[PDB]
């Protein structure tokens, strides 16, 4: 059947230029009654999918102006020229002109902003949660970039574990930075055991809490 | 014979023109007013299917769209209004011409010119053959022009929307077009068709019902009804073969119609997916060029018309051409001043060119002076009246030369002539005018005063005395309510008050008395001197008292001399003067209760037939909302594939079930059609001889009965129930599917109804064969149409005819001004209700939208209410009217009821009463007084008697209607005898047996009348209900020398015989009257007048094989001749019915009496 | 403007069997068609079932076919889809969607409800508050979190101070470990808004109905 691939994948485009993207269908796909119909839905984050581009060419009532579809025999491009700020999501190509409807890949955009220096901000584990014999120390980041980095554990300034949980969200639709959590759970043996518990952000930005409790 | 068309409408003046050309532009105008009402709709549709996705605008936007179609209703109304008025005016006046001139030119004509005539058939021709002319001409071409117009706005209007649609639409449009022009064909031609079917037996019907008399005296009635039945089963295989290709052609009509939805929408849905077209330009192309297509098929029927109006013009136009040898009319004819009674004749010849072979007189060459009265002695077979004729100009003399008084008729006015010559004939006649009327025909200005003296000279005057209302006293037809004396009486008053130069008399005392005849003859030589005269008579008495007496023998005068000098000169006047000397009822369904299985199939089928329009509106108003719903394209497409495949199959179901319905109630209806023609005639026959001469049951009444009501009454059972069922199932389904579907439409849409089944019913009333009343109102000018043919012999009289051309003109122009009324309505209703069709469209759209536009329904739910409640009306209109009436079915069944439940008295068929075992031969009449109950008025017979032995036979010697052939109904129990007690052997013919009594005895009848068989069926008639053994057939062909002529025929025993057996001459015909009861051997033999037409030696052999059985079989001869009555046995002298004197030829001659005068015609 | 909102969701062992609903509502319901679409944790859309405007025309795609059955009301504006005999890749988010009239294909999402299948039993959430050691705030703000700590299945609402605190909210999304979800929210406030007012963190938990607001003291 008829599957379609994405060309660029992930996309690195400045605010205020002109950014491309590709579908490529195999199969040649073009309806019986003669149009070929291939959407080109847009998602934001924490959004369920929007119309951008339907029927190849023509754009869904209520779009700006520069979203504009091209599309020649089994190549179709997407050109967003002037890229705007709430522009960034996820695209997806959806061909309707054959017999399963696919949805195509996904292909992610992100507006670079220079750089900057994480915030990191370290927590204790909650006297609640040393009674259950656990303890995690979490470690915000927020507002930092660009989506790379890495973050390391100092336990007592030797022990560098491995026993860590990440997370990122999602860029920021108004700032376009990110944020990230490293949180490190241990059994309150491991923890009483144990005194200076350091977190790294990476020249590296360092901050500990010094007791068990405070 | 064409008369192409410029000879069509040579009878024109200017404002037909005008009318004809105003009718074919506002024809055409009419026309181009459907195309644009689909062009209209194609984009309302449009505008309904896309508004009410994101009901802003749209009831502004159809209130206008009402004006686009309010103004197409109101200009169809003026168009349609304008062609029917003004073509049925074109027409009206264009007939009223051509009939009055037809009837002008058919006064003017040669005598000889009505030998190629003839008098049933030139009726048809002033009727049935001017409303031909008038069928065709009137609107076929209207409507012949109407269709082109619509045809070519179809094309134009689908090619302006979309080409590559309307191509495939058109490239099967062919069969459309001709699957139309076959259907509409059917149509027109199916009343006509069906008289084909029925000729024959129709015509063996009439054969049989006016000689009933005949066929009643001898056993032939089984051969009568099986011979009918024959040619009944003949006509209805006829008639159920077309019954079955009628329905096949109808039944593939619908199949291709809706195959031709399925093929359009198949494709249009292709097309509106694909992109370009949409479902508004897809339903504009495709009604407009099906519309197109179809409507061609309404012209054809128009086109056979023309064909048949300029055929027609062929013999109508041909009488108005010729002009007679002696014009009649001729104003520019020389007259004379000094007019002296004269005669003048010299080798004088002439034959009837009805027979030219023959020429009948050879020679006259006469010189008559001023007052001489001349008669004219010899023998029936000279030829006097054929003189009389020629005199009058009435024909052209073919050698010599004819005068009067120096100069010759053959270049002097006619009508001046045919006057001063006043005439009366041998069997004048009486008109069905006021009496003072037909005495007038002496002049257009005559005096009362006139009127009074001439009847009071010619003494007919006392029985104007003795009847009602003096001067007002009605005569009905032929003038035979009073006396033929009188009759005779009053023809010579009318060639008296005609004061003519000379008189000229043909037997006016046929049947007149002594004193009146005598003071007849002293009133006519009153006028005898200054005017010549000439009789023509064989009653010797108005003959003696003349001045001259001439003979004619052989045609030509051979005894010429006055009274002493034929007295001197033994001719034959010599010889002569010397032996002279309801409250109906219905119980009729049962009269079709055997076919119960074609029914219960029928009424199924019927309900079939009557759903088949909602199933449609149903289907199509589906396969509009799927464009108009939000859908995918694979959704369209799959349920495009399945809706058309459903327009398929309710065509094909159309097909079959149409085709059922057809063929079997057609086949029910012809059987019933004809088992009751069978039994309503097997109990016309064994009625009585009473119930047939009755008046209001007539041979004409009788046919008329028997070949149209059962047909009738055939309609009424099976129509009423099909049509019925069909309509309670399209319409009641309609309603309801409408009322389910639609909460507020149909209310508003069930106000126009009525109107709408109207319409259809008009519009159908017009393509299916509309007919003139006329035709059937008119009756022919009233009655002046045959009387002036008929009794044209009377005119034949005098000129007398523009006082017939005049009383045409009255009596035809009245009617003719009601039917221009009639075409002003009928103009009027036709376009109202067409009209109606188009603002129906405008107020169910308008209203549509604004139920739509509040969400109380759909698109998908208005389309339906209208197609099925408004095409649901308009198809119970074109349905109710191919139902025969029921008020006229219902009457004729109760006329088909009472004749089939009649009882005749003493049934022919019955052994009940006395059946005798010896039989002797007497029969005894004794004070048996009759008279005719037809005759209500005129007691014909007042109490005769006789005596009869064996082999006695008995002379019976009267006068023409005074009692020589009364007998043959009382004897052979025909009319009861009222007074009287018969004895036929002593016993009672009232309780004897009836088959028997005729079987017994055989007659030679007053004149045979002969059938349409062989010889060996026509002979052998003479004795039933035995077979025909040969070997008495080839000998009662011998016994009177007719065994001779037979075997010289071709086909000796197989010969074709006719109708009345026109082939042979006389001496062979009533050699055989003879013949066929040769084969009877009646053991009593009424002859009557066996010496009418026969040579004198056959007459031997006829009297001899008579003779030869003369003994033993009581024998009785009537006739005048007394060749038979010497010979006979007893004589019993008849004077208007009084029997006076009897006994032997040697016992009544020895006194002097009434027989001494009878035997003094020719003896000698 | 349109509205489609579903109901239905939540943890099914293979082989269940539920019933997703769709309430549509703003768009006369009886003549769209309708689909529904299926979105599976790796953010990577797929195409599940699609009904016509008329109800007699559905169309599935090749895989899924026969196990669910979509069908619609059209006098309520619902559309529903009933699945049954479903395996371990099932667990995804369903939305509704409409169809644009000049063929585009979805173009109305609904929101989504979340659908997971598995032999796991359902839990609870434990919360722990987070609050940096002794408060020790680092300049004119003060960064506090909120650890929400193992439960299943995943829809759970974390809504600061009742949702008064949305400007500066920054929520983290679930981790899966050993089927226990690992979510954390935070929000960065001022120096002066911590000791001055108090923070809450409000939770839920649907196949738990647990709603635990903890506040965050220095
Ligand atoms: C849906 O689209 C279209 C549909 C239609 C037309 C055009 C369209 O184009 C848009 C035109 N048709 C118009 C044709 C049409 C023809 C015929 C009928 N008579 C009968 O059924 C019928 C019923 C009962 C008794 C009898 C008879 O005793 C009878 C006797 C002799 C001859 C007959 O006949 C030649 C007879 N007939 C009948 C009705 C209608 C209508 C359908
Ligand atoms: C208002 O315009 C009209 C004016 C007139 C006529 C017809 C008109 O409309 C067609 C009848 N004329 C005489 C020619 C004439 C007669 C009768 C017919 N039988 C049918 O048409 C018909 C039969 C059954 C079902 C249907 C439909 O379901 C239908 C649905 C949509 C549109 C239609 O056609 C506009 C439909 N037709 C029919 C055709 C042609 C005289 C006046
Ligand atoms: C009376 C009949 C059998 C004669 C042949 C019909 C001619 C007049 C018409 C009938 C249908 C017509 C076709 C209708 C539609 C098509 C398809 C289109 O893409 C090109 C034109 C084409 C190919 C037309 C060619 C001409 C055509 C074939
Ligand atoms: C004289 C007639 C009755 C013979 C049969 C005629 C009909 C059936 C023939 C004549 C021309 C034909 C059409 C010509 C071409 C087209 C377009 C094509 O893409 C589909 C077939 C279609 C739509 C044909 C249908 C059948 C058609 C209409
Ligand atoms: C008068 C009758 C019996 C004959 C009608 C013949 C019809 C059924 C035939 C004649 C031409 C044919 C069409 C000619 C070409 C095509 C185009 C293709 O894309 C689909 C098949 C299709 C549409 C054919 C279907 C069958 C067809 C429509
Ligand atoms: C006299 C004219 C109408 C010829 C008859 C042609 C009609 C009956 C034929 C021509 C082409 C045929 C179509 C050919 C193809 C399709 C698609 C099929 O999957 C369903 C039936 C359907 C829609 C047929 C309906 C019948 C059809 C429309
Ligand atoms: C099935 C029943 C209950 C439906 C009700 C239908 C009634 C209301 C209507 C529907 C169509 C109508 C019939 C239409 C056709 C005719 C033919 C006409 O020559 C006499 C009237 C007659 C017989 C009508 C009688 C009234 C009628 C029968
Ligand atoms: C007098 C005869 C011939 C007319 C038949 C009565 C029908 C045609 C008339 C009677 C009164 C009318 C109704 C009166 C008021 C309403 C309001 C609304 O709901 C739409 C129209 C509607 C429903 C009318 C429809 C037409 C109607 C139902
Ligand atoms: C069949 C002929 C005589 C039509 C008779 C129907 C008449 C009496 C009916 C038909 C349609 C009806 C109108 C149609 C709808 C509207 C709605 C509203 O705005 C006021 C009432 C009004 C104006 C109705 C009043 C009655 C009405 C005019
Ligand atoms: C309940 C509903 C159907 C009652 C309205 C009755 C309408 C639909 C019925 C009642 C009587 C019927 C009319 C009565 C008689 C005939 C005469 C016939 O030669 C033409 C049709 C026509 C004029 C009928 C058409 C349909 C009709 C008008
Ligand atoms: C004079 C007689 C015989 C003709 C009878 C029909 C006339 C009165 C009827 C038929 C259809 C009707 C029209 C139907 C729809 C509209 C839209 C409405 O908002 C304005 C009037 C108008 C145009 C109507 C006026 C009255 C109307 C024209
Ligand atoms: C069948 C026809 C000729 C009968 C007379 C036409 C009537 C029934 C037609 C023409 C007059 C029209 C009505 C005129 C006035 C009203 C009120 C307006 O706000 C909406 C249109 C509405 C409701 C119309 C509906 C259509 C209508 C009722």
């Amino acid at each position: 059947d008829v599957l379609m691939t994405q060309t660029p994948v992930s996309l690195s485009v400045s605010l205020g230029d002109q950014a491309s993207i590709s579908c490529r269908s195999s199969q040649s796909i073009v309806h019986s009654t003669g149009n070929t119909y291939l959407e080109w839905y847009l998602q934001k984050p924490g959004q369920s999918p929007k119309l951008l581009i339907y029927k190849i060419s023509n754009r869904f009532s209520g779009v700006p102006d520069r979203f504009s579809g091209s599309g020649s025999g089994t190549d179709f491009t997407l050109k967003i020229s002037r890229v705007e700020a709430e522009d960034l999501g996820v695209y997806y190509c959806f061909q309707a002109s054959h017999a399963p409807r696919t949805f195509g890949g996904g292909t992610k955009l992100e507006i670079k902003r220079a750089d900057a220096a994480p915030t990191v901000s370290i927590f204790p584990p909650s006297s609640e949660q040393l009674t259950s014999g656990g303890a995690s120390v979490v470690c915000f980041l927020n507002n930092f970039y660009p989506k790379d980095i890495n973050v390391k554990w100092k336990i007592d300034g030797s022990e560098r574990q491995n026993g860590v949980l990440n997370s990122w969200t999602d860029q920021d639709s108004k700032d376009s930075t990110y944020s990230m959590s490293s949180t490190l759970t241990l059994t309150k043996d491991e923890y009483e055991r144990h005194n200076s518990y350091t977190c790294e952000a990476t020249s590296p930005i360092v901050k500990s809490f010094n007791r068990n409790e405070c | 014979p064409t008369v192409s068309v410029f000879s069509m409408f040579r009878y024109s003046n200017w404002l037909d023109k005008l009318y004809m050309v105003v009718g074919t532009l506002a024809a055409i105008i009419h026309g181009a007013g459907l195309p644009l009402m689909m062009l209209v709709f194609g984009e309302m549709t449009d505008i309904f299917a896309n508004a009410g996705n994101l009901f802003m605008n749209l009831e502004e936007d159809m209130t206008r769209y009402a004006y686009y179609y309010s103004g197409i209703g109101a200009g169809v109304l003026v168009a349609a209004y304008i062609q029917v008025s003004f073509w049925c005016l074109a027409a009206g006046r264009q007939i009223h011409k051509i009939r009055k001139q037809f009837f002008h030119a058919i006064m003017r004509q040669e005598i000889g010119w009505f030998d190629v005539h003839d008098v049933g058939e030139l009726n048809t021709r002033l009727t049935d053959d001017v409303s031909k002319i008038n069928e065709g001409i009137g609107d076929k071409i209207g409507m012949f022009f109407q269709s082109m117009a619509t045809f070519f706005t179809g094309f134009i209007v689908g090619f302006t929307r979309g080409w590559k649609l309307t191509l495939v639409i058109l490239a099967i449009s062919p069969v459309l077009g001709l699957s139309a022009a076959v259907w509409a064909k059917i149509l027109s031609s199916f009343t006509d068709k069906e008289l084909l079917a029925y000729a024959k037996a129709g015509a063996v019907a009439e054969e049989v019902l006016a000689a009933i008399r005949t066929v009643i005296a001898f056993g032939g009635q089984k051969k009568e009804l099986e011979r009918y039945n024959k040619n009944l089963e003949e006509a209805k295989r006829i008639g159920i073969k077309k019954a079955i290709t009628a329905n096949i052609s109808i039944g593939a009509a619908f199949l291709l119609i809706y195959a031709s939805y399925a093929l359009a929408f198949w494709y249009g849905t292709t097309l509106v997916l694909s992109g370009e077209y949409s479902i508004g330009q897809v339903l504009t192309v495709f009604f407009s060029v099906l519309i197109g297509a179809f409507s061609v098929g309404q012209a054809s029927p128009s086109i056979e018309a023309f064909a048949n109006a300029r055929g027609a013009a062929y013999e109508i136009f041909k009488i108005i051409d010729n002009k007679p040898s002696i014009d009649s009319y001729s104003k520019s004819g020389h007259k004379p001043d000094n007019i002296k009674g004269n005669l003048e004749f010299r080798n004088v010849h002439f034959s009837y060119p009805s027979r030219k072979e023959v020429k009948i007189l050879k020679g006259l060459n006469l010189k008559v002076q001023s007052g001489q009265t001349v008669a004219l002695v010899g023998n029936s077979g000279c030829g006097k009246s054929t003189t009389v004729q020629l005199m009058q100009r009435l024909y052209d003399p073919t050698e010599g030369m004819v005068s009067v008084d120096g100069q010759d008729i053959r270049t002097i006015n006619v009508r001046f002539l045919r006057e001063i010559i006043g005439v009366v004939s041998q069997e004048p006649v009486l008109f069905a005018t006021t009496i003072a009327e037909n005495i007038r025909y002496g002049r257009e200005n005559v005096t009362m005063d006139e009127i009074e003296k001439a009847v009071k000279e010619a003494n007919a005057y006392d029985f104007i005395m003795k009847l009602p209302h003096k001067f007002d006293t009605l005569v009905g037809e032929r003038g035979a309510q009073l006396s033929g004396g009188q009759k005779q009486r009053i023809a010579i008053a009318r060639a008296l008050v005609r004061n003519p130069k000379i008189l000229l008399l043909d037997e006016a005392t046929s049947a007149l008395d002594t004193e009146s005849e005598a003071v007849v003859q002293v009133a006519l030589d009153k006028a005898r001197k200054g005017r010549t005269t000439i009789v023509i008579a064989h009653r010797l008495s108005t003959v003696r008292n003349a001045d001259v007496i001439a003979g004619f023998d052989d045609g030509v005068i051979v005894e010429k001399g006055n009274h002493d000098e034929l007295m001197k000169e033994k001719g034959i006047y010599f010889k002569l003067v010397t032996m002279q000397t309801p409250v109906s009822f219905w119980r009729i369904m049962k009269l079709n209760l055997t076919e119960w299985p074609y029914f219960v199939v029928g009424v199924f089928c019927a309900i079939i037939n009557g759903g088949l329009q909602p199933a449609f509106a149903i289907i199509f108003s589906k396969i509009i909302g799927v464009f108009t719903r939000i859908d995918d394209p694979e959704t369209k497409r799959q349920n495009s594939n399945l809706f058309s495949l459903l327009f398929l199959a309710l065509g094909i179901i159309s097909f079959i079930t149409f085709f059922l319905q057809g063929f079997t109630f057609g086949k029910a209806g012809e059987i019933l059609t004809k088992r009751l023609r069978y039994m309503v005639f097997r109990s016309m026959l064994r009625q009585d001889v009473s119930w047939f001469d009755d008046p209001k049951n007539t041979t004409g009444a009788l046919t008329t009965r028997l070949a149209n009501d059962a047909a009738q009454v055939k309609g009424a059972i099976g129509s009423r129930l099909a049509v019925i069922t069909q309509n309670i199932a399209n319409l009641g389904t309609g309603i309801i599917i409408s009322f389910i579907y639609g909460w507020q439409l149909t209310l508003l849409l069930l106000a126009i109804v009525p109107i709408i089944a109207i319409a259809g019913v008009v519009e159908m009333k017009m393509l299916s064969g509309q007919a003139l009343k006329d035709k059937k109102e008119l009756e022919g000018a009233g009655k002046i149409a045959t009387e002036a043919i008929e009794n044209f012999r009377t005119v034949v009289s005098l000129t007398q005819e523009q006082k017939f051309e005049h009383m045409y003109a009255q009596s035809l122009q009245v009617p003719y001004r009601n039917s221009l009324r009639k075409a002003h309505i009928f103009g009027i209703t036709f376009s109202f209700t067409q009209a109606m069709m188009y603002f129906s469209y405008a107020g169910c759209f308008r209203f549509g939208a604004y139920l739509v536009a509040h969400k109380l329904m759909s698109f998908e739910d208005v389309l339906l209410v209208f197609s099925a409640v408004v095409f649901g009306a308009m198809a119970v209109g074109q349905v109710s009217s191919f139902a025969p009436d029921y008020a006229k079915a219902k009457i004729s069944a109760a006329h088909i009821i009472m004749i089939i439940e009649k009882t005749p008295l003493i049934d022919s068929y019955s052994t009940e009463g006395l059946m005798p075992n010896t039989l002797e031969g007497n029969v005894t009449f004794g004070e048996v007084v009759f008279n005719y109950p037809t005759r209500p008025d005129i007691p014909v017979l007042q109490g005769l008697s006789l005596e009869v032995k064996k082999g006695q036979t008995l002379a019976l010697v009267g006068s023409s209607g005074c009692g020589k052939s009364t007998v043959v109904q009382l004897l052979e129990r025909f009319y009861d005898p009222l007074a009287g007690k018969v004895l036929l052997d002593g016993k009672e013919i009232k309780r004897l047996n009836v088959q028997w009594l005729r079987a017994h005895l055989g007659i030679v009848s007053q004149e045979p009348i002969l059938f349409d068989c062989s010889i060996a069926e026509n002979i052998a008639y003479g004795d039933n209900s035995r077979v025909v053994s040969q070997e008495e057939i080839v000998r009662a062909a011998k016994e009177a020398n007719i065994h001779a002529f037979i075997e010289s025929l071709p086909n000796k025993y197989s010969t074709k015989v006719g109708d009345k057996g026109t082939q042979l001459s006389g001496g062979q015909k009533q050699r055989i009257a003879i013949a066929r009861a040769l084969v009877r051997q009646p053991h009593i033999l009424l002859l009557d007048e066996a010496t009418s037409a026969l040579d004198t030696e056959s007459e031997k052999v006829v009297q001899e094989a008579l003779d030869k059985a003369r003994e033993g079989r009581t024998c009785i001869v009537i006739a005048h001749r007394l060749s038979t009555i010497q010979n006979a046995d007893l004589i019993v002298v008849f004077q208007n019915g009084r029997v006076k004197e009897h006994g032997t030829h040697q016992q009544l001659l020895a006194q002097k009496g009434i027989y001494f005068s009878m035997v003094s015609v020719q003896a000698g | 403007e349109v509205i489609l909102v579903e109901s239905g969701g939540g943890l099914v062992k293979p082989g269940g069997s539920l019933k997703l609903s769709c309430a549509a509502s703003g768009f006369t319901f009886s003549s769209y068609t309708m689909s529904w679409v299926r979105q599976t944790p790796e953010k990577r859309l797929e195409w599940v079932a699609t009904i016509s405007s008329g109800g007699g025309n559905t169309y599935y795609p090749d895989s899924v076919k026969g196990r669910f059955t979509i069908s619609r009301d059209n006098a309520k504006n619902n559309l529903y889809l009933q699945m049954s005999s479903l395996r371990s890749e099932d667990t995804a988010l369903y939305y509704c969607a409409r169809y644009y009239r000049y063929e585009a294909w979805f173009a109305s999402w609904g929101q989504g409800t979340l659908v997971t299948v598995s032999a796991a039993k359902t839990t609870a959430p434990s919360v722990y508050p987070l609050a940096p050691v002794c408060g020790d705030t680092t300049g004119s703000s003060v960064t506090l979190g909120c650890l929400v700590k193992g439960y299943f299945p995943e829809p759970v609402t974390l809504t600061w101070n009742s949702g008064s605190l949305s400007s500066g909210v920054h929520t983290f999304p679930a981790v899966l470990q050993s089927d226990l979800y690992t979510l954390s929210s935070s929000v960065t406030v001022t120096s002066s808004t911590w000791p001055s007012q108090s923070i809450t963190c409000n939770v839920a938990h649907p196949a738990s109905s647990t709603k635990v607001d903890k506040k965050i003291e220095p």
